[PDB]
């Protein structure tokens, strides 16, 4: 259902990144501003896939 | 006359020379101002000189035992002389120490409480601090993709710093001026971010119980002079007695303000969903000073990254040109 | 009997009666002596001119100055210093006045052994006593505790002390002062066109330090206000009638104190070296410190610098506990004011160095009774 | 292929080939940036500078030093060292030759994924290992369970090692090492009368430390003779003429990891430590612990730490008149001659952390292949 979560593939590999999960029933309360995230009618900003692929891929 | 008769050693007396020079005046005037309850020439360090060289009781029964010419004593046993003739002079000296040092931790605590209610107010309500979490978890999801760390919907805002640990190939760009230099391009107002959090920045940079602490015993402190000026002569409660209960009235708001504090502490544990048993007040503020301090840098680096790619294009243009 | 307190600075010698508020003979401690010839017989041309004589005369003198740093590296000089500022300025016997003097910090032992011995062999007084500048200038403050930060002419030192005890391993001596000022004032002149390479244009250098230049409060604003407005450029008369005028170099010479890259120094400001000052001291006592920052020497004569020291001091340090700059008006003379103060008093006729104890135990008493 | 072993070292990094005797580079922990400001062209010179480049040019570079107490804190200043210990000190690319690490012990878990991380990211290693310094200096010993003290330029520690796996329970920390005791030393020869303030003056007083500093089989008794003793009183000679004499302060600089109360702290010294850490075990493993008790470090070349570590532990413990404390000659680089043992090896292809073991585990595999 939410916007964040429609990730297009990537055809190459991607470097990692390292920040600790916490759980999405802690996150998804009223207190939390993360139920914008929830919400369709904020912002949304699409990341430029294909400079991010271009250029942060594993080389070969 | 070298038989000053002097009950003091040479140390302390020295002491009180040195004490008694600066006030540039006789000590009747010393013994007036004492008596009259003035504060313009007594700061925190001359009162803290003044009852570090108090007379002691063997010096007291020496004076009180004296019965020759008042002349020939020293000017040292003439101000202690001057000092036993005001009655309860230790306590006036008391009052005019806690009174100013209160003044003093007043004015340098209530500006920095508000500062604090404001950050955690401010911290709260925030505007555009969601839409800049939006950007951050939706470039975080594109990033780690199937993973064990993927697909999340929240972070603390701890993960804040931990967006400067991101280096890109060329180690110079990190995530954070990726994010702002995407933003300055498609949605300014997060650019606007500080201005709301303007009141976080600075954060508290002290320690809440060491202040807190300081603030109760200067209350308990204050109290405790109340009631001994209430034992004491009229003459003393009309000199004091307005000045303790506004400074016993500061010290009460100051601790309402101390309670607010530690009610929004609390709803801000439960804003960032963490319990709190840990340290959720001066982490969370170092965190946002922190953070907003990794802004302002990144802000200045992008604009400094795009100032030298304008002039390396222009000089690549002169280059052409020529 | 009126004892004689005369500080012996690395800039100006200041010396008077004990007992009183200023200073009687105020000049600086130059020996000229004529680089030309003579002709004109006769008149008293006497061949090595010391203090306001050198001063007024200074255009055929090369001018050498006794102190260096703090320390007494020409001796013979220094001696006629002293010889003009008893006999001269004064005009009193010194065997029948006791004299008070002072000393910078970290100062070397056989140079308290050779002031000693001249103060006791060549100009014989029945007392003397030697103290350290920043004591005093605390005593003319009033207040026991405090830290004393004093910027002469050779030496800006830090100086903590509680109760009167001075701690020796929080004292600490960075060589930035007003001559290193007058050096990069004369640097940076020549890009006005201005040179001045003469040690007689020395003194108008100082003059234009003393009389024009002021501390920011911020650096890079000023220069934001000096490169866009004319507004803040002042002019001077010289000597000969010419008319200078200046601009960003009324504020870049002082911004030496708080930059010393500027001169080539790795070394940072004053204020880094006293808040490293404050953080060798026990931690009990730093609350005392920080409200109690005393400034003392005529390099701190800069109409700016106690609201910058108090920003540089609060934004550097913790923001717990309060930061308060004393620096009183009279503050250039309060080494004389504190030696006036504790010459003066009933308890400090024990603690004079008399001659039997001289003949006793050589010029090395003053190591085991003084600080 | 031959391996390579670093030691990544607060103050001397080492590099070199596995098998060898020596290190082929040993540099100071130094990143120098140029001092002043000037660009001109000069033939291409270099942003950075890293190492004995950096130890040569030394006077026109601001330094940092930027391991604080053995635990990294400016890591793009490691990223550069580390990208100097590669490519020009070794002359290698980190892509095909499998590299030992090491750690300064109670580490922070972010880290060492921090370190893995950059391992597999930046210089793409095809296999690392992060090791304990203590366990590498057991393995110089040549055994593989056992106490180990390790003080180096930044922090002393003791560990308990079992088959060569470490007990992060029990190890104990100091806060003191070379660094420490090179400040220390500082500080009581400027009791003594002399004055530290420039590099090179810090320098001689390192080389002083290098040479003449030792340890007396009893602190009380060489006192007790410290003002008798002929052979006591050593002296060194800087190359522009300074002569620096020491005493009864060789043997107090050492003695500051035996007692840290000579500076003014209350933690438990190298002997207490050590005693302290064995009795948190396991009682099975502990005469193991007396058993192969290795010190090592820069910080245990001073002469007669052997059988004061001998006489210290006979003092704490009753049990250990006759085990001796095992003090290899070269164990300067025991932490990299142990890697060397260790990396050689081909008992240790298994236990090498693959880019495949990051890539799926994350960098938390350095918690669990390294422990
Ligand atoms: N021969 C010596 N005698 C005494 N001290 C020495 C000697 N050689 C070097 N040192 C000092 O000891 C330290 C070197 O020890 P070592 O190489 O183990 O440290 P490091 O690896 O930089 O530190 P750490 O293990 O904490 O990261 C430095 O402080 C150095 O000045
Ligand atoms: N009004 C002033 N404004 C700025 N600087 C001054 C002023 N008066 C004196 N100075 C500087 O401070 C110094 C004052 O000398 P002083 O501190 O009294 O003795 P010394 O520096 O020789 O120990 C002079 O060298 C002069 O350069
Ligand atoms: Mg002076
Ligand atoms: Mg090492």
């Amino acid at each position: 259902v939410p916007s964040h979560r429609r990730v297009n593939p990537p055809t190459l590999r991607m470097k990692k990144l390292n920040w600790q999960k916490l759980p999405s029933n802690v996150a998804r309360e009223h207190n939390s501003m993360w139920a914008s995230l929830s919400s369709p009618d904020a912002e949304a900003v699409e990341p430029d896939f294909s400079s991010i692929e271009r250029l942060f891929s594993f080389p070969a | 006359e070298p038989k000053e008769i002097t009950f003091l050693d040479a140390k302390k007396s020295l002491n009180l020379n040195i004490f008694l020079k600066q006030f540039k005046c006789s000590n009747e005037e010393v013994a007036a101002m004492i008596r009259a309850g003035d504060t313009t020439k007594f700061d925190v360090e001359v009162l803290k000189q003044l009852l570090k060289l108090l007379p002691e009781k063997h010096e007291i029964e020496n004076l009180r035992a004296f019965t020759e010419e008042r002349a020939k004593l020293a000017s040292a046993d003439h101000f202690y002389l001057l000092l036993l003739a005001i009655p309860c002079y230790q306590l006036r000296i008391e009052c005019m120490l806690l009174c100013e040092g209160a003044a003093a931790v007043l004015d340098m605590v209530r500006p920095k409480a508000q500062l604090v209610l404001a950050a955690c107010e401010s911290l709260l309500t925030s505007r555009q601090l969601p839409i800049f979490c939006q950007l951050i978890l939706r470039i975080g999801n594109f990033l780690n993709y199937g993973s064990h760390t993927g697909d999340a919907d929240g972070f603390k805002i701890s993960t804040l710093l931990k967006l400067t640990e991101t280096k890109s190939q060329q180690n110079r760009v990190t995530l954070l001026h990726h994010v702002l230099e995407e933003a300055e391009k498609s949605h300014p107002d997060l650019l606007q971010l500080p201005r709301d959090l303007e009141q976080p920045s600075q954060a508290a940079g002290i320690n809440l119980e060491i202040i807190r602490s300081e603030a109760s015993s200067n209350l308990k402190k204050l109290l405790e002079t109340e009631r001994k000026v209430s034992a004491s002569v009229a003459e003393v409660q009309e000199q004091y007695t307005e000045r303790l209960q506004a400074s016993i009235s500061a010290f009460r708001a100051l601790d309402e303000l101390f309670e607010a504090i530690e009610q929004k502490q609390r709803e801000l544990a439960d804003y960032l969903c963490e319990d709190a048993q840990q340290l959720s007040l001066e982490d969370t503020f170092s965190t946002m000073k922190a953070f907003r301090d990794l802004f302002l840098r990144a802000l200045k680096e992008n604009k400094d990254r795009k100032e030298q790619a304008a002039k390396a294009e222009r000089r690549k243009q002169q280059l052409a040109e020529e | 009997t009126t004892a004689l307190v005369c500080d012996n600075g690395s800039g100006l010698v200041k010396a008077g009666f004990a007992g009183d508020d200023a200073p009687r003979a105020v000049f600086p401690s130059i020996v000229g002596r004529p680089r030309h010839q003579g002709v004109m017989v006769g008149m008293g041309q006497k061949d090595s001119y010391v203090g306001d004589e050198a001063q007024s005369k200074r255009g055929i003198l090369t001018l050498k100055y006794p102190i260096e740093h703090g320390i007494i590296t020409n001796w013979d000089d220094m001696e006629k210093i002293w010889h003009h500022t008893f006999y001269n300025e004064l005009r009193v016997a010194p065997e029948e006045h006791p004299t008070l003097l002072t000393e910078a910090p970290l100062n070397p032992k056989a140079n308290r052994e050779k002031m000693t011995q001249i103060m006791f062999e060549t100009f014989n007084v029945p007392a003397m006593y030697v103290a350290i500048q920043a004591v005093l200038s605390l005593y003319a403050s009033g207040r026991t505790t405090g830290i004393v930060l004093d910027s002469g002419d050779g030496v800006t030192h830090n100086v903590p002390i509680y109760e009167g005890y001075a701690l020796p391993h929080a004292i600490m001596r960075l060589d930035l002062a007003g001559r290193d000022l007058t050096d990069y004032l004369m640097k940076i002149l020549t890009e006005r066109g201005y040179s001045f390479v003469t040690t007689a244009e020395r003194e108008i250098v100082r003059d234009i330090k003393e009389k024009l230049c002021y501390v920011a409060l911020d650096f890079e604003n000023e220069m934001a206000t000096a490169a866009s407005s004319s507004s803040l450029e002042k002019s001077y008369e010289l000597p000969d009638g010419q008319v200078i005028t200046i601009g960003n170099e009324r504020f870049r010479c002082p911004e030496t104190l708080f930059q010393p890259s500027f001169i080539g120094m790795e070394s940072a400001g004053i204020h880094e070296t006293t808040y490293n000052s404050i953080m060798k001291c026990d931690i009990d006592i730093r609350k005392d410190l920080y409200a109690n920052n005393v400034m003392s020497g005529g390099t701190t004569m800069y109409p700016g610098i106690a609201d910058r020291m108090q920003k540089e001091i609060t934004a550097l340090a913790p923001s717990t506990m309060k930061i308060k700059i004393i620096a009183p008006p009279e503050r250039k003379y309060s080494v004389w004011i504190g030696g006036s103060i504790l010459a003066s008093l009933s308890t400090f006729q024990q603690m004079w160095i008399t001659k039997q104890e001289y003949d006793e135990a050589g010029p090395s008493i003053v190591h085991r009774k003084c600080f």
